[PDB]
């Protein structure tokens, strides 16, 4: 609002705690990203690791398990999906999490499943050939446990293929770009409306300042201050109605986590 | 004669930097695909808001332009003008021949015959544009230098207008005229309007392209 | 100051939004364009002839810087008189139009010139109305215009039929007219030319000695704009917060070396989202760019009034080089307060980044969270791990299914 | 002269009831959210085996 | 707010993009409003008989 | 409080908060949050003289 200016703070000190207020709700939201995260991703006990032979019954994983040769450790689906996506006040704090952790979480997830099937969702890790675990949710969805062992080979080349689908119908997430320019440009929004005198003299509080006199730069001085309110408390209300819309999100991703990552639906 | 400009009469809207930055500006432009006088070889013609105005040659028959309101006495008025040495902008009181110009031994002049209570002085093929325009006393003067490679008939292209001059006068205008070099031994007039437009600015800052934002509905 | 802001006396263990920290500039280091020209008065002033007294002249200075403090202080001048208004003030005002007026009269003649005179020179040669404005300058000249043997070309007008109107002028001859008769030009009884000369002579006293008259008279219209007082300046500098102003342009920050390239006529540049954040230097012509000045958050960490009083602090994002131990530096910020150790532990409160502390080592420690254990399953092709004992356990899970219901009354709040 | 005076009190008095009814909505909206959870999980793990 | 009138818009330029944002966010609940009943209703590939 | 002097006629509205001119810049300044009342009335009989 007023901005290093010394008359503009005096007459805010008049509006009672509208500030507190608006920064209260900021910080909410704020300290509701990192809980989204967690609740996301910190979904088990170990950071598992897969073993140094890859003899998973014909399957190959290895598009998606970590990459050793890089400071990230991300996969090689995750860099596909990693390339594709101060001022008058206005702070961006980092996350709690680095990225790598979030990499790190993954990948356990990954190896938990690669090598114990459901069991360290509910409890210890235990571990059960791939093959083996492949037939017992080919018994899941009905279907006898006789038709994967007499065509695993068959299934094998068809996952392959269809994991090797995947990159090439990557290399989509437009629904993780909205978000950032939904937010880019609200945050965008704000910043251009300090250039408006909203039916003052001018809008820059030095030459309303130094071209009248205190009693008469008073009255200008509290309709910029009534404006540039109102802009941060659309742009406050409408961040508190845009992180709503994301915790639902969130929370979809934690259930399915929980319900098609840790066990079979 | 008349003329259709293409894309022409985009200036600089002032100082201030700039780079890569789509920027929207409201204005006094000429519009995109225009309907623009033509000239041969000349007489009085309005202002009422800014001129665009281009010329063709290799030699120098264009020799400046003379403004105001009557160009005569009774009221004041700008004269612009350049012999074969340097311009020489004037602000007198004057009395214009109706027909003024200059020759071309090489005797010229026969342009005033009054150079009364002089408020300002001053002393010191081809396509050469101005844009000039009179707001709050100041009369802006832009301007640019592009050659062709005809002699002299209005090409196509984009090519943004640097500001010039600056004078604070306090002049009246609505007319003004041109000036030639007889013999004895092409141009061009738009008018501008209050549209607005957006500006595709350079990484060293130079307007490169432009959009009229009233032409069509893809604009 | 946490408790201040929490309005408490018991602050629970979390971390708490105190304050701002925002460096601080000073000096106003001004800057404009190079001392150019000084209005125009080499001839006006210093010329070689002046002008009879009989036919002034008259120059009509016109836009331009006027210095009338070099005519001020030049102390070169036996008279200085200003009337419309006092000499000092003039380097700062701004008119239409002024004129100066030149001639040459006698030592004791310049108290004639003057609003309200009368005598032979102010009642037929010159004459200045009686709401004058400008002011009058006159400095003695014997060595100039007067030579042996007598000067005779500086002649005055000493007959008129009547008095001058102010700043009128008279350089007709017609023979004059005493008592009633014809005269057809011819000097004779009661008849004779108007102009006569002063005949100076280098030994003569003071009094007698020409003096030459310069008459400022300023004289306003209506305008836009025009000349004015000239502005002052300083030495710009570099890599310190510091209030500028750039010819108009009045901001705060940090000044630093550009590699930018305007176009030579722009003078200051601009971002999307419009702030200003390139100059140029009037006087030296090159371009600086300004970063806003350092700034940010501080937060206080604390274990909780209940356990210490100790207390870390985070700078929010800010090289631990500028804050006004134990200083650690984190993406996150600036920490002092807390010790950096290398072990790895649950987090306790959340720093940022994937820093968190902990009351532990007491005092407080920095560090990096633990993702969790690490369990190591020992898969094989043909090995399994079967269950032989289970256990009974028994969670909780709370929500809230309510909201208290309240209602207001508008007008009576 | 007390006009004057009385809207500036009244126009502020607006704005900070209708903040607060405006983050009433947005808190109920949650509100919301966690009971229709708890109803399902009161039918489908008190009422049911999941 | 101003209904057909220029000395009312003239005036309303001086309070910025408060016009632009009101149409954006009611134009963005219009677009989400055909995703709600495509969401419920287009759940199958032919249409059988 | 009451303060009194003697003032031309042309200067009374220097006395008033917020104002400037030889009187109000240096001679009796008023704060910019009055609170009392100004009364002034002429007096050309009694302080005037031949
Ligand atoms: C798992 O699949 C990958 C393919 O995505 C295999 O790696 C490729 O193998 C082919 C030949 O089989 C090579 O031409 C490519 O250069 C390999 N791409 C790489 C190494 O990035 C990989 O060999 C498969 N794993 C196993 C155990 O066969
Ligand atoms: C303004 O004046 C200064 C001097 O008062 C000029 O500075 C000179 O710059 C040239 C560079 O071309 C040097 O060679 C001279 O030695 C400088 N003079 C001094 C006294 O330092 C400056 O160039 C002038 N401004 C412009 C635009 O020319
Ligand atoms: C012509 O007028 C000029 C300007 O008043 C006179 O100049 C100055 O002379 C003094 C010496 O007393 C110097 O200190 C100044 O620097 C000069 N001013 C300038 C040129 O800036 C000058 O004396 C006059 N003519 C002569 C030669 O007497
Ligand atoms: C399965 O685990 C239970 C413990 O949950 C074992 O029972 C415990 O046995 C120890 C030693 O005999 C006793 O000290 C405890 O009191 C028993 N617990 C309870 C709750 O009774 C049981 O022996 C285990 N069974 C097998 C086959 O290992
Ligand atoms: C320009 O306007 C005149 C007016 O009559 C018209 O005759 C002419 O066709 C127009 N030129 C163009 C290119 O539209
Ligand atoms: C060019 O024209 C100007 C107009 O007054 C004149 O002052 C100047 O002397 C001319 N050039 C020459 C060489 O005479
Ligand atoms: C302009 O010129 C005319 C005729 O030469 C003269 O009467 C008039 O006084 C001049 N204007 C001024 C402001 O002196
Ligand atoms: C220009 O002409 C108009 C005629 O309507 C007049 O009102 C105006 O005063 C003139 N400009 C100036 C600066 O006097
Ligand atoms: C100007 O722009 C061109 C192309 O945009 C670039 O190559 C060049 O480096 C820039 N600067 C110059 C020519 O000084
Ligand atoms: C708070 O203080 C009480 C009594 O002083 C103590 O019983 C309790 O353990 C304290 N809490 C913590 C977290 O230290
Ligand atoms: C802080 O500044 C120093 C000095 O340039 C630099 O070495 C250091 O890298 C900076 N901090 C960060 C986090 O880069
Ligand atoms: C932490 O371990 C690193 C190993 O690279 C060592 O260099 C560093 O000194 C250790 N820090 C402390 C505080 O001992």
């Amino acid at each position: 609002i007023c901005g290093d200016s010394t008359e503009c703070s005096n007459l805010l000190l008049q509006y009672g705690s509208f500030c507190t207020q608006l920064n209260r709700a900021l910080t909410g939201i704020a300290v509701e990203q990192d809980k989204n995260t967690q609740e996301v991703f910190a979904q088990v006990k170990q950071i598992y690791k897969t073993p140094p032979i890859k003899d998973f019954g014909g399957f190959n994983f290895s598009q998606i398990l970590p990459d050793p040769s890089k400071p990230s450790k991300r996969s090689f689906i995750e860099d596909l999906l990693f390339n594709k996506v101060k001022f008058n006040g206005l702070t961006v704090l980092p996350p709690l999490l680095t990225d790598e952790m979030i990499a790190q979480y993954t990948s356990a997830l990954l190896a938990g499943t690669i090598t114990s099937g459901w069991t360290f969702g509910a409890g210890a890790a235990l571990q059960i050939p791939f093959a083996m675990q492949m037939a017992y949710r080919f018994n899941g969805i009905g279907v006898t446990q006789n038709v994967l062992y007499e065509n695993q080979k068959l299934i094998a080349n068809q996952f392959n293929s269809a994991i090797g689908k995947i990159q090439d119908s990557l290399s989509a997430l437009g629904k993780l770009q909205d978000v950032v320019n939904q937010n880019a440009q609200a945050l965008n929004t704000l910043v251009k409306q300090l250039s408006s005198n909203f039916g003052a003299i001018s809008s820059v509080l030095n030459d309303i300042l130094s071209r009248l006199d205190p009693p008469e730069a008073e009255v200008q001085i509290d309709r910029l201050i009534t404006g540039r309110l109102q802009s941060l408390q659309t742009y406050v209300t409408q961040q508190l109605i845009r992180a709503a819309e994301i915790r639902a999100s969130a929370n979809l991703a934690a259930t399915k986590m929980s319900e098609c990552v840790l066990g079979q639906s | 004669a008349y003329t259709n400009s293409f894309t022409r009469g985009v200036y600089y809207p002032d100082k201030v930097f700039r780079s890569s930055v789509l920027h929207s500006t409201q204005d006094l432009f000429l519009p995109f695909f225009s309907n623009v006088t033509w000239f041969h070889a000349n007489p009085v013609l309005p202002f009422n808001d800014g001129v665009y105005f281009a010329s063709t040659e290799k030699s120098n028959i264009i020799r400046g332009w003379i403004f105001g309101t009557t160009l005569d006495s009774k009221t004041q008025s700008l004269l612009i003008v350049n012999n074969a040495t340097n311009v020489v902008i004037k602000v007198c009181e004057f009395q214009f021949c109706n027909d003024p110009f200059l020759g071309v031994m090489e005797s010229e002049f026969r342009v005033y015959s009054s150079a009364n209570n002089c408020t300002f002085e001053y002393v010191s093929k081809n396509l050469r544009e101005f844009v000039f325009k009179n707001i709050d006393g100041y009369f802006k003067i832009y301007s640019k230098h592009t050659p062709i490679n005809l002699v002299r008939d209005l090409p196509q292209g984009f090519s943004a207008l640097e500001p010039l001059v600056d004078l604070p006068i306090g002049i009246n205008i609505t007319r003004f005229q041109t000036l030639l070099a007889l013999h004895r031994s092409a141009y061009y007039v738009g008018y501008l309007q209050p549209r607005t437009f957006l500006l595709k600015y350079n990484e060293n800052g130079t307007i490169t392209d432009a959009v009229d934002c009233a032409l069509d509905p893809l604009s | 100051e946490t408790k201040c802001t929490l309005k408490s006396f018991t602050v629970e263990k979390g971390i708490y939004q105190t304050s701002n920290f925002r460096v601080q500039p000073t000096e106003s280091i001004v800057r404009f364009p190079n001392i150019t020209n000084l209005c125009p008065f080499g001839e006006v002033f210093n010329a070689t002839r002046f002008a009879s007294v009989y036919a002034w002249n008259r120059k009509r200075i016109s836009n331009c810087v006027a210095d009338y403090s070099v005519l001020y202080n030049s102390a070169s001048f036996s008279t200085f008189k200003c009337y419309g208004v006092s000499p000092t003030k003039l380097n700062d005002l701004c008119f239409t139009n002024v004129y100066a007026d030149s001639f040459v009269i006698r030592g004791d003649e310049v108290r004639q010139i003057a609003p309200g005179q009368t005598g032979k020179i102010a009642d037929y040669n010159y004459k200045l109305p009686d709401d004058f404005t400008g002011c009058v300058i006159a400095w003695n000249s014997n060595n100039l215009d007067s030579k042996v043997g007598g000067n005779y070309n500086y002649l005055y007008r000493l007959f008129r039929k009547s008095n001058l109107k102010p700043f009128e002028r008279d350089i007709s001859t017609e023979i004059y007219q005493a008592g009633s008769t014809p005269c057809n030009g011819v000097e004779g009884f009661n008849c004779y030319f108007p102009l006569q000369s002063y005949g100076f002579q280098p030994t003569n006293g003071v009094g007698y000695q020409p003096y030459r008259v310069v008459v400022l008279s300023f004289e306003l219209l209506h305008a836009p704009a025009t000349v004015c007082g000239p502005k002052k300046s300083t030495n710009l500098v570099k890599n310190k917060c510091v209030n500028f102003n750039f010819n108009g342009l009045t901001g705060t920050g940090v000044l630093t070396e550009s590699n930018k390239k305007f176009l030579p006529f722009q003078q200051f540049g601009r971002d999307i989202a419009d702030t200003t954040d390139a100059v140029r230097d009037p006087q030296t012509l090159e371009i600086l760019d300004i970063t806003p000045c350092s700034f940010g958050g501080v937060s206080v960490i604390t274990p909780g009034t209940n356990t210490s009083n100790q207390v870390a602090v985070l700078y929010q994002d800010v090289n631990c080089t500028e804050v006004p131990s134990n200083v650690f530096q984190t993406r996150a910020g600036c920490l002092i307060g807390a010790e950096h150790v290398n072990n790895s532990y649950e987090c306790d409160i959340p720093i940022g980044a994937g820093i968190c502390a902990s009351y532990q080592t007491q005092s407080i420690i920095a560090y990096t969270m633990s993702l969790g254990a690490e369990n190591s399953v020992a898969y094989s092709n043909n090995s399994i791990a079967i269950p032989t004992n289970f256990t009974i356990s028994v969670t909780t899970e709370i929500l809230p299914v309510s909201m208290t219901k309240t209602s207001v009354d508008c007008t009576m709040y």
